[PDB]
């Protein structure tokens, strides 16, 4: 049985670490809700 | 509890974190592989699955889909990342695109475990545009996982 468990507020953080690319790909969707790269 | 936030969904090999969620207006938003549709518990405490997809990959409790804003295609977003273990920290970033033929969705490209997925994705108004976990691995092997909304 799973339970669940508080982990903070849904709050914007003006001084962040900004890290990750913005990658543009061609993605192809499954029945199964799965992503595949095409 | 109930009240508006993030939270992390647990079971009992230990207590492991098998995924994220988000609270908000009474509503459980979560994705679907992590719960796969089964009832959780928050306190004593229960909370029943209302609507889910496996497709969409996402599945909500006590009530429908409340999250209705979108990434706006040109700001960067943030990632309240929820790892296993580690307190929440928010990580910005400027998502890619994922480019199907029912249109073009975001994508961040932020590499955290699998009991990770489930976080909210916000704008820059501390709105939820998405949820993290659902995505690809590209041809170095890091992880890029789209940003999953639902429909209100």
């Amino acid at each position: 049985d799973m339970y669940i468990e508080r982990a903070g507020d849904i709050t914007w953080e003006k001084d962040a670490e900004v890290t990750g690319n913005s990658p543009r790909l061609d993605v192809a969707l499954d029945e199964s809700g799965d992503f595949s790269l095409v | 509890e109930t009240t508006d936030g993030v939270y992390r969904v647990m079971t009992r090999l230990g207590s492991t974190q098998v995924g994220v969620g988000v609270m908000q207006e009474g509503v459980f938003h979560t994705m679907w592989h992590v719960t796969k549709g089964a009832a959780l518990r928050s306190g004593e405490g229960r909370l029943d699955p209302y609507w889910g997809d496996v497709k969409q990959d996402l599945v909500s409790y006590c009530g429908p889909w409340k999250l209705d804003a979108a990434w706006d295609g040109l700001s960067e977003v943030q990632l309240l990342a929820v790892p296993p273990g580690e307190r929440a920290k928010n990580i910005q970033t400027l998502p890619g695109i994922f480019k199907t033929k029912d249109g073009d969705i975001g994508a961040v490209a932020l590499d955290y475990p699998a009991g990770t997925s489930g976080s909210p994705i916000l704008d820059k108004s501390g709105r939820v545009i998405g949820l993290y976990g659902n995505g690809v691995v590209i041809k170095n092997g890091s992880y890029v996982s789209a940003i999953t909304q639902g429909k209100r």
